[PDB]
């Protein structure tokens, strides 16, 4: 199974440690964002990092709330968020996001096409 | 009529000595000891005896392919697994797993089947009762409910009511011996 990094979105986080990711051989990122989801768009190299690195792997986000999912088109930090190439996980559970992520990465490595399939209800996990 | 337990271990099976050693229970052993005497034409299939924190991605591997080797003999499923990574399983499983011909249903409990007031037996019996229902699909029982196992998250980690499904309705719910799907 392929490796996955899972980081909470916090204030001031940088770009850092997602090169670092990428430079250690992770082969996809999930994002936990704030509320229906997004990325600073200053205050930070977060942005910049991603829009470099979510063509190398994919770069999920999903909430650190509980419940109701993510929606990108909501708000500004959503939609440079996926300006950036960021991918959006719905409504899936945090297990089904991870998971379903893992599986993927073990049939392509084509970001586009994880992409496609991230968005896609394969079983029941997600609402496309 | 015919159902597998697969076990992988968890608190449900747990059984810890003074002298300090932590042992663990087969399914069969969970199931006779939970006091479930009615599950007639069931075997037994101890696949692992771990915490479910030490589960890791090749496990649902091993998982999946015991799975689909016994989808057909089987008329539903049912995998006893610690609480800590069930939903991980459960998702996993869900996507490895794609639309099984059968009920595939992951349990456990927050207080091991040794001790007399024990969720065991309400998780248990809620598994058997949906493995017998002909709904296919891979599902989570607990505290009473079923629910989708690829929307399952633990949401409580001191309480009965450990798990929920996220986002999305509830399958089933028990109301004395009925499982209600509304």
């Amino acid at each position: 199974h392929m490796a996955v990094l899972v980081i909470k979105l916090i204030p001031g986080l940088s770009g850092d440690i997602f090169r670092a990711a990428v430079e250690l051989g992770y082969r996809g990122i999930v994002i936990e964002g704030y509320g229906a989801g997004g990325i600073p768009y200053r205050g930070s190299d977060l942005l910049q990092t991603i829009e470099e690195l979510s063509k190398e792997i994919p770069i999920v986000m999903t909430t650190q709330a509980m419940y109701d999912g993510v929606d990108l088109t909501r708000y500004k930090v959503g939609r440079l968020a996926l300006r950036a190439g960021v991918i959006p996980a719905g409504d899936m559970t945090k297990e089904a996001t991870v998971t379903k992520l893992m599986w993927i990465l073990g049939h392509t490595n084509n970001v586009e096409e994880i992409k496609v399939l991230m968005r896609k209800n394969l079983v029941g996990e997600l609402r496309d | 009529m015919k159902i597998l337990l697969i076990g992988m271990g968890g608190t449900i099976a747990s059984v810890k000595g003074e002298n300090g050693y932590e042992a663990s229970l087969s399914v069969k052993e969970v199931l006779d000891i939970a006091g479930i005497k009615d599950c007639e034409d069931c075997d037994f299939l101890d696949l692992k005896n771990v915490d479910s924190t030490l589960i890791q991605p090749e496990d649902w591997v091993d998982l999946a392919e015991t799975l689909y080797k016994n989808v057909k003999k089987y008329d539903g499923i049912i995998v006893t697994h610690g609480t800590d990574t069930l939903a991980y399983t459960s998702s996993m499983i869900s996507f490895m797993l794609r639309n099984p011909p059968i009920p595939i249903v992951f349990t456990g409990s927050m207080i091991p089947a040794t001790e007399e007031n024990s969720d065991a037996p309400l998780n248990l019996q809620t598994a058997i009762k949906f493995a017998t229902s002909g709904i296919r699909g891979v599902y989570v029982a607990f505290n009473g409910k079923v629910m989708l196992g690829v929307r399952t998250s633990k949401v409580r980690t001191m309480s009965r009511d450990a798990f929920e499904s996220i986002n999305y309705p509830i399958i089933a719910e028990l109301r004395g011996e009925d499982l209600v799907v509304n």
